[PDB]
């Protein structure tokens, strides 16, 4: 069987109601990402930047947000492939999990965790974060922040990820816009350590010759077809 | 791989 290493990026959850980044009129929910997704901007409103992730953090949990089609086959490629699959994401919802997923590298984070200011712990989290809410890691309470990685920080687990990426037979990229590095930069690396590059999207993430193979239209479209084609394949 | 950063063009 092959090794699969599976990227997905915001086109995945989109059809499930899940709102991110425009590179278009450059807006997350009417707000700059300068304000809302960098180092930067927590330190200068860090109220405006709670209130945007516990806004956020309350959506994922409604019950009109479920997971889709595309969510529920790469369930399946899991269960089809063990341990010779990697989901690897680009997301901060849960709905990899609640599809079924399970060892799934959230490389920006975590939408339902939260962070230690001072110790960097993360901890699990589901409702608002108030100035009021302290860590449970320290012995003097530091403030907390979201579990999500911003423009300008070092994402997560990339050391996995790249080892991935080297052993990868075939590498899949899902929902993934061209505008967010290193995610972005993954499909080059997969290529050159000799893996097959699919890319299932809406729109080109990438300009040129770098996927081999290419099937563009609705996630809960292409993924499920693809991904049934793979397995009777 | 570098920092979570955006590219505007392409
Ligand atoms: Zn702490």
């Amino acid at each position: 069987k092959p090794r699969v290493l599976v990227l997905t990026g915001a086109g995945i959850s989109a059809e499930s109601g899940i709102r991110t980044f425009r590179a278009a009129d450059g807006l997350w929910e009417e707000h700059r990402v300068e304000d809302v997704g960098t180092p930067e901007g927590f330190d200068r409103d860090p109220e405006l930047v709670q209130a945007f992730y516990n806004a956020r953090r309350r959506q994922l949990q409604q019950p009109e947000i479920q997971p889709n089609a595309a969510h529920l086959a790469l369930a399946k490629l899991q269960d089809a492939l063990g341990d010779r699959f990697l989901l690897v994401t680009q997301n901060c919802d849960n709905l990899h999990e609640r599809a079924g997923n399970t060892n799934v590298i959230h490389m920006h984070g975590e939408l339902l965790k939260v962070r230690c200011s001072q110790s960097g712990q993360a901890l699990d989290w589901t409702g608002d974060v108030t100035p009021e809410d302290k860590c449970h890691c320290c012995q003097f309470p530091a403030p907390l922040r979201p579990h999500v990685v911003w423009f300008g920080e070092m994402p997560l687990g990339m050391d996995e990820i790249y080892m991935a990426l080297s052993m990868a037979d075939i590498f899949i990229a899902i929902g993934t816009s061209g505008h967010v590095y290193p995610a972005a930069g993954f499909v080059h690396e997969a290529k050159l350590h000799g893996a097959h590059t699919v890319e299932l999207n809406l729109e080109p993430s990438q300009v040129g010759n770098e996927f081999a193979e290419k099937y563009y239209g609705p996630a809960s479209q292409v993924v499920p077809e693809f991904v049934e084609k793979l397995l009777k394949g | 791989g570098g920092a979570k950063r955006h590219r505007k063009i392409l």
